């Protein structure tokens, strides 16, 4: 796969999965919360949130098998 | 002596298995097993059967001959008087 993956695949991956309601901005240490929130609105507030066409891929539900390799 | 720790030396073989409770015990009989039995009969027919056929012919012949031998011969009384 790595010898065959293209820029189209990378950009499609990003466009489909990297959406605001799936993200968390976390901080620990000598950080004040309201300052972090102001900076977050300034530098992260333009990330989109509208999942489009439900473009997200369909995938198989979970199952566990007793087996050996 | 012979023990599952040191029987032989092998490299680069991979195996895969399911558990018995995941799969069926008699999965495909009439679509796979029956034809297989048929070819298995085909591959051995002419190496086994003709000898027994010959035995059967010999048996029947020998029986018939023995049973003929017990019947009275007309020439034993008709020939000379």
């Amino acid at each position: 796969n790595v010898r065959k993956l293209s820029r189209a695949d990378l950009t499609e991956y990003l466009s489909t999965h990297y959406k605001a309601p799936r993200m968390v901005l976390a901080a620990a240490g000598g950080v004040e919360h309201q300052q972090l929130l102001d900076l977050a609105q300034k530098h992260l507030g333009d990330i989109p949130w509208t999942y489009a066409e439900d473009t997200m891929p369909a995938l198989t539900p979970c199952r566990f098998t007793g087996s050996e390799i | 002596g012979r023990e599952f720790g040191n029987l032989t030396r092998i490299r680069h073989v991979i195996s895969y298995s399911l558990s018995p409770l995941e799969q069926r015990a008699l999965p495909h009989v009439l679509s796979k097993g029956v034809p297989n039995m048929l070819r298995r009969v085909r591959e051995s027919f002419f190496r086994v059967v003709p000898q027994f056929v010959v035995f059967y012919l010999l048996y029947t012949w020998g029986t018939e001959e023995f049973e003929k031998s017990k019947r009275k011969n007309p020439a034993a009384y008709e020939n000379d008087k």
